[PDB]
């Protein structure tokens, strides 16, 4: 079975056949409903888990992304998501096909493109295929998701069991606080996605906090998410896939024996997983 | 199947040979030779116990 | 029982230990509520139970059955039940 | 000897609620005899089970 | 060969048992001169390389070490590596093999080794036997070895520049700190053990910048190197045959539901470990 929202895509006409599909972690089941394939084509993000032992072979796991941005890039450079407001100039919809459009004012509400685009396809053949059906089907699914979800998961959290502050434990890093105030404007959905892709810098276990890291790698936005450290020069990206410059100042050694000599050794990870918030659970 | 043998890497013993050799005095009286014929006959016998 | 007392038998099984099927049960068995370790060695427990929301009792088990940390101690019972399990553990 | 006989044997098969003890006791079995054939130590395919035949018609 | 500094320690004794493990890192040969079991017998520590990465194929990783201090751990318990003034009470000599007491005293040059060990042994019948001879030589091999390691003079080994440097701006920002007076009182094999193990936060490329973590991983004390960080709690610390009786029920004869470990497993999964960073680094043409 497949879920992957991108997977439901369909063609109301004959030419484009989005011959690039999703990713097999669409047959997967993580509740992000997003081929990895697609997270990457829209986002720059890669997800990873964390294993957790509970002094035991037992285990609570979690899932975090790592971002994809280097360390040159600058503004709507470093913007991962949106707002609302900027959606639009952030994306350039009409590049993307209307499938693509409609399903992104599906996400922001946006009645007045829902009414224009139905009131272009009213003339057409897909229309008279009712094709639109399609639309419906996914919406469908959309809205059940979003009645076991924006009412709920957060909304469901609102009991006691359970608390995310994503606000910055540093009072100093103004930057916060303000944005965790206005995670509530965002659809419960985007909520989900992003609380279940973002590591907790602590959580609360009443039995003992843990602190995860040392210091948050990323930071609330005032329009949507933006791949940037709180404070300082952005550290290294791991990046990877004119007559321009390449310039690296190479150190001199020639060895390479010592390569071979230490390829046994912890060979450190360069990622850039994302750390932020306070977490809570009740027990 | 009524059980799951773990099957890995196992085999038993023990190694108190002062013990062993205790035992081995306590076992010892006991003419084995002649008795254990009745064993014998008893698996025997329940060869045709086994059906009737 | 936890108080209550039995009437209308007219007969009894003599209890042998045989009858106490030891579960082996699966590796993970969590438990909640207080409970009493009867033997840490032949996994043996006594839980707090009421049936019918209003008939207290005690459940001896013998199995996985493990529980929340907060294992309580045998001493602080009453000592009705505490004399019945001192014959029903008959260790002799 | 060693596997906590809180029980003669007679009591374990004249008792059927278990399966648990009687396996072990017949994979012991197996094990002492295949050692005795052969003066080193074994372990085979990791994969065995048992089943009882607890009625006539089996 | 052999090169672990520790590999060498054997001692008189009716002892036919001697026990040193040492890895096959003696037989490497990347300037730690000690084996990871030692590393771990009284360190805590594990040797790492940091992949350094480069567009070009000449990647030129770098070593790294990380500990394995656990976070219940207060104190001198957390103190990874005493100062002069603190070792000794933090080891039991006593315990320690004599010779292994005499190699610490050594590498921290004081002079009380030779004030205490090298008298005390005349009553021994080892002292008195040839195998004085076999101590003292290996006595003049380790010394040996500590003056390859030593940088100090042009008379040596080591020659021309030095570019590290540690105790980087503190959040609150107290004044300087006396880390350098340590690090230069620490005999100089300890300063290279230092550089094999602590990355810095930034590296000041000559005429460019990188940086690599958002804070400090460690900080030091005058008694000796602290696994501990300036500000809020302790880090979680990462965790670390015969026949028996546990022999398991029958169970359903299925796999069941593994999709969401499954597709965890497919994920990457994170390297929960502790890199050592503490202080900055500068290069220049
Ligand atoms: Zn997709
Ligand atoms: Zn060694």
């Amino acid at each position: 079975v497949n879920r992957c929202i991108f997977a439901s895509i369909v063609s109301f006409d004959a030419c484009i056949t989005y011959k690039s599909p999703c990713s097999p972690d669409a047959y997967h089941d993580d509740g992000w409903f997003i081929c990895n394939n697609h997270l990457i084509k829209r986002f720059k993000m890669s997800k990873m888990v964390l294993p957790i032992f509970d002094e035991d072979d037992n285990q609570f796991k979690m899932t975090i992304a790592r971002h994809l941005v280097g360390n040159k890039e600058r503004g709507i450079k470093r913007i991962l998501i949106p707002s609302a407001t900027n959606y639009q100039d952030v994306f350039n919809l009409n590049s993307m096909m209307q499938a693509e459009q409609l399903i992104f004012h599906l996400i922001y509400n946006n009645e007045n493109a829902v009414n224009t685009i139905c009131d272009n396809l009213k003339y057409t053949e897909g229309f008279t295929s009712n094709t639109q059906r399609v639309i419906h089907s996914v919406y469908a699914t959309t809205k059940s998701i979003l009645d076991t979800t924006n009412p709920n998961t957060f909304c469901s959290r609102v009991s006691r069991d359970e608390l995310r502050f994503f606000d910055v434990t540093n009072a100093r890093a103004l930057r916060g606080g303000a944005g965790d105030q206005l995670f509530n404007n965002y659809s419960g959905f985007l909520q989900n996605l992003i609380r279940r892709a973002v590591a907790p810098e602590y959580l609360q276990i009443d039995t003992e906090e843990l602190r995860f890291r040392n210091c948050a790698t990323c930071i609330i936005d005032e329009t949507g998410l933006v791949a940037s450290v709180p404070d300082g020069p952005e550290l290294y990206n791991p990046i990877r896939s004119r007559l321009q410059i390449r310039n690296v100042l190479k150190f001199e050694g020639d060895t390479r024996e010592l390569d071979r000599t230490l390829s046994g050794y912890e060979e450190y990870p360069t990622y850039v997983p994302l750390f932020l918030g306070y977490q809570i659970i009740n027990s | 199947p009524q059980q799951y043998i773990n099957s890995g890497t196992e085999i038993p013993f023990c190694d108190d040979a002062e013990f062993l050799n205790r035992l081995l005095k306590h076992i010892d009286p006991y003419p084995l030779s002649r008795m254990y014929y009745n064993a014998a006959n008893t698996m025997f016998y329940t060869t045709m116990e086994n059906y009737a | 029982l936890a108080v209550n007392r039995l009437f209308g038998a007219t007969e009894t099984i003599d209890f042998h230990p045989n009858l106490l099927v030891y579960r082996q049960s699966s590796p993970p068995v969590r438990l909640t509520g207080d409970v009493y370790v009867v033997d840490k060695n032949e996994k043996v427990f006594l839980v707090k139970h009421v049936f019918s929301n209003t008939v207290p009792a005690y459940l001896l088990i013998r199995g996985d059955y493990e529980s929340s940390s907060d294992l309580k101690s045998l001493r602080d019972l009453n000592p009705w039940v505490q004399n019945t399990l001192l014959k029903l553990l008959i260790p002799d | 000897s060693t596997l906590e006989m809180t029980q003669p044997l007679l009591e374990i098969f004249r008792n059927k609620a278990d399966t648990r003890q009687i396996a072990a006791v017949v994979f012991s079995t197996l094990a002492f005899i295949h050692n005795r054939f052969h003066p080193l130590v074994t372990n085979f395919t990791n994969k065995m089970e048992f089943v009882v035949t607890e009625t006539n018609d089996t």
